[PDB]
């Protein structure tokens, strides 16, 4: 089975082209700190650790284009799958994983056996090893469902809310030239003061789990960095 | 050419207990009450004192967590294990609390509650009032407030008894 | 029900079927072509790396001996979970 | 024998259950707040800069009342 | 066989649930109060940026509680 | 087959629940006179502002209380 | 069960009085009224639920 | 289940005696009594629950 | 279920019995007595949780 | 006898049990920017450093909060 | 008389009231990363080893979780 | 689910056992024996939960 379709960003794609034909520069980034990692002086890594940078700012841009746009009316996320964010997910996750793997530097995992020489080996630093080695897996997981879950619910409810909306505002409006449209006056501002908040809440929330989408990839890379000392 | 430090005449230093180390069971408390570098009472052993400090008022009897307290314009009580009452005012300072035993409560000013005078005290009341009413700006009323708090405190810690 | 049909793709335009064994056998077929030449040697690493790997997979596939039983692929239905048939 | 039952009025029961997860939900936010009044009135000169973590930790608690929200919107409307 | 059963009355058991979520948004927002005589009694001169900020949190957890009465009352009369 | 059924004993179920958040309420009064009391000792001055600010938080918390308590009524006489 | 938060609710009023007295013993008068208020305000809730309690066992 | 709100709120009482009698023991006579009093008013709110299950249970 | 506030309340004695203790160690023999106390009552509604219980599990 | 029976409409019941989880989570989220809010006012200095471990935290705690809501999904849809 | 009955849906409501206990798992990680950053601050000097212990409570509840977790999977499927 | 306010309120002493021990290092000793006394006190209490579920597993 071999299905044609298309993004929902042409239009989008001829406002770069339009706009984007010449340079143009950049100052706000929503994750700025791909940028800082290394915030004391003299120190330096020998690791590619500013490979994400391209990466995160395409990615960035990306579900912007996508989530930030959602917002309006009829505009689709064409991407909004959970296995296929997670197909995402795990070529950046597992990628840095297996750059630093493929280093083939064991002694880079010794902080994994949590603990002192003091714990008991077998019965606590080995089942904190274990619970470890799960939790990096889990906190892939758990960033791509996020990631699904809070654009999924948000317009769920924005969805509801419309229906909600447009049913009283054509059915009820009548009320107006009626005794009781104080009632209906307070409902309409209530649905106009919810509406506003609504929108205002999703704004935020978009830009916010793409910078912790992007923060967490850049926590994984971080547990792994060994800065030096000039001298 | 090295000059000692002043603190090098002073023979009476402060003990800590060390963390790692036996509890021990202690009926008096060692207090060091002092004023403008004078001291009233010199490692008195009493039974228990009661200080005034911002949060609230504090009970402090032999074994005390170790703790420092800023106190506030108040009385303060000393009860000896003999049964004997002994009550100071204070204008400020500090209470160091110790876990040895010991109190050092420096103040800038500790008066005998019975020197202190209820008539004096309750138409200086009267006047900064009429001072704070008259008060140019909000400073001059700050200052004034000052003054109103601890002439209360003087005068109901007198009528208290 | 309705809400959730609100979150498909806007813009599907074709939809082709094909059968595994039918596309499986024209990929065989052109790269028994690429890999037929004589100046490409069987011991040369492309050949190996076309050949060896569809070659252990299928035999793995053969000597497969599972007291299950695995329902085919390409049924006509697959939802009945009470009909592998 | 094979008996086959289907209860419609069960998606009410599980609707309000999910409207229970909005209690922590709205516990949770007024914990941040509590917090927000205790710390201004411990270091007023950043009053500004915790408004601005205050609401992101709403943002956050709130998203997940979101959550239990759409499930009972999804029971409720199927 | 297929037996399709509708029970009536179970519009109300879920109406309950939903009350239920109230508790935790009448709990946060004595919580703020509760925080807001600290702060003031530890910082007086902020009698009115407190105020504002707990009424704030007190809206914020207001809503909360009127998304499951919303269900509350929806359910009781579905 | 189409099933109806009709219990009349669920609109008790309904009521119970329904009182349940008031516990949410109550606690949530405690709290402003538990940290009230401390406001006092710590600031006795102001008696009078504080006390004003708790009555705003009890009237809230009780009005979250009684918008629960109108739905445990309506289901107990309906 | 209403009544728990009750109770939980009246132990923390009558707990943190506790703590005032003790910090500020000569307001014991006035924070002891203040007490009593908030049991009644709570006690309150507490009728509340024992009504309807009692309506839906006599019914 | 009403009882869980009641002997945690008697709990939460002493706690906070417990703390009051440590920061200034002299008032341990009057910190008591008034420990006292909220113990006999968050009991009898357990006994509202338990004439429940006493009037439901043999009836 | 009654169990979990009972076991909770006297937990929470303890706690602020040992605040209270490191406090001022020489009152532990005050502070000890009065937590038995506190245990002793919370401890008694468990008991009429548990009498429930035999009262209804035999029956 | 031998009776077997299918009620079709207890995964609605199942749902909601599981949704109920995510109150601790947003208490827990709650708690934590609490902590945060009362921390900065102390050592302001490491504002910075306070907020990447309280991210963290989230990012620990929302985490079992998908489980929860994965549990949901696997019984909604089935 | 004897009879048997075999209910297919009763594992969907075992599975949510497992799910349940996350709520516990959720708030004490809150609870110790909200203690984290008061430490912190009062500390700092100290960051490495109480973020080091964090941890150690944070797997240690999240193998709780996990337990859950295996019930729940466990239920649903068998 | 009586265990909940077992667990809890043993994890409540040993919280605040670790203040105490902050606070007064030197009285670890008479802290972790009231502690241990806290913990019997609270795990009699989930014994007595455990001899109910027992009694009705096997009834
Ligand atoms: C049988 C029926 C027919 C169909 C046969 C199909 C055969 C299939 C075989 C089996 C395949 C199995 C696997 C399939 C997997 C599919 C997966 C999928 O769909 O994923 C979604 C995914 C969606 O991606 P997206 O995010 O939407 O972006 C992709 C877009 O293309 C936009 O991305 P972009 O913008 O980044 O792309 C770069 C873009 C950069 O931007 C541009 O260049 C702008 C233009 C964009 C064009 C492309 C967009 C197309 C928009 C819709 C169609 C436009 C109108 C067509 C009108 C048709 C009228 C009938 O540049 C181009 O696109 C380069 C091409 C430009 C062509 C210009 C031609 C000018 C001619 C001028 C002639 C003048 C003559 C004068 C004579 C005068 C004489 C006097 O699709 C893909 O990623 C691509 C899938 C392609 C898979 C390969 C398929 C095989 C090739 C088939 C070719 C058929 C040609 C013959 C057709 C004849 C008419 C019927
Ligand atoms: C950085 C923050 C950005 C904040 C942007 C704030 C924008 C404020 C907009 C105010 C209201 C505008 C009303 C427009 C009405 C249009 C006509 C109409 O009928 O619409 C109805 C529609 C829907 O209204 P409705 O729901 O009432 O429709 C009823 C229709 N029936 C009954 C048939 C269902 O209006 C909208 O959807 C407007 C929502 C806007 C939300 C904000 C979107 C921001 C993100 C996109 C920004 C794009 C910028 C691109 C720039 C170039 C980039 C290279």
């Amino acid at each position: 089975m071999f299905l044609f379709f298309f993004c929902d960003l042409f239009w989008l794609r001829l406002l770069l082209c339009m706009y984007y034909c010449v340079w143009s520069r950049l100052c706000f980034i929503v994750y700025f700190n791909c940028l800082m990692l290394i915030f004391d002086f003299l120190l330096f890594c020998l690791f590619d650790l500013y490979l994400f940078v391209g990466l995160c700012l395409f990615l960035l841009l990306w579900f912007m284009l996508f989530n930030l746009y959602s917002l309006i009316l009829y505009y689709c996320i064409t991407y909004l799958n959970l296995y296929l964010l997670f197909c995402i997910v795990f070529l950046l996750y597992i990628a840095f994983l297996f750059l630093f793997c493929f280093l083939c530097d064991f002694f880079l995992f010794n902080n994994l056996l949590v603990g002192d020489s003091f714990m008991d080996v077998f019965f606590i630093r080995f089942l904190l090893c274990f619970l470890e080695c799960f939790s990096l897996l889990c906190r892939c997981l758990s960033t791509f469902l996020r990631l699904f879950c809070n654009l999924l619910s948000s317009h769920f409810l924005l969805l509801m809310f419309f229906d909600f909306f447009y049913f009283i505002f054509v059915f009820f409006f009548y009320g107006v030239f009626c005794y009781w449209f104080i009632l209906f006056i307070f409902v309409f501002c209530f649905c106009l003061l919810f509406y506003v908040f609504l929108y205002l809440l999703d704004l935020f929330a978009a830009i916010l789990q793409l910078f912790i989408f992007c923060n967490m990839i850049l926590q994984l890379i971080m547990d792994f960095l060994l800065f030096l000392l000039f001298v | 050419h090295d000059l000692p430090e002043g603190f090098e005449f002073m023979e009476h230093k402060v003990v800590n207990k060390d963390i790692h180390a036996p509890h021990e069971n202690l009926e008096t408390l060692r207090l060091t009450l002092t004023r403008q570098d004078e001291f009233l009472l010199r490692e008195e052993p009493v039974k228990c004192v009661t200080v005034t400090g911002t949060n609230g008022e504090y009970g402090i009897y032999p074994g005390h967590a170790y703790k420092i307290v800023q106190l506030n314009p108040s009385p303060l009580t000393v009860e000896y294990t003999d049964g004997t009452t002994k009550k100071y005012f204070v204008s400020g300072g500090f209470a160091h609390i110790n876990n040895e035993g010991s109190c050092d409560v420096n103040t800038v000013e500790c008066t005998l509650l019975d020197d202190l005078d209820l008539a004096i005290a309750e138409k200086e009341l009267a006047a900064q009032q009429a001072a704070l009413g008259s008060a140019k700006d909000d400073k001059a009323k700050s200052v004034v407030e000052i003054r109103i708090s601890v002439i209360e405190a003087v005068i109901a810690a007198l009528k208290h008894h | 029900s309705n809400p959730a049909d609100h979150f498909r793709p806007n813009l599907k335009a074709l939809t082709l079927y094909a059968e595994r064994q039918h596309y499986v056998d024209r990929w065989l077929h052109v790269k028994e072509r690429w890999l037929a030449p004589w100046y490409l040697p069987w011991w040369s690493p492309l050949f190996q790396l076309g050949t060896w790997y569809s070659q252990r997979s299928r035999n793995l596939f053969l000597v497969e001996n599972h007291l299950s039983y695995r329902p085919y692929k390409f049924r006509r239905n697959d939802e009945d979970r009470n009909n592998p048939y | 024998s094979t008996v086959a039952i289907s209860v419609q009025g069960l998606h009410y029961v599980g609707t309000g259950l999910a409207a229970i997860a909005l209690a922590g939900v709205g516990l949770g936010i007024g914990t941040i707040f509590g917090n927000l009044l205790v710390a201004c009135a411990r270091q007023p000169n950043l009053t500004k800069m915790l408004f601005n973590y205050a609401i992101l930790g709403f943002a956050l608690t709130e998203a997940i009342g979101l959550f239990a929200l759409m499930l009972a919107f999804l029971m409720l409307f199927s």
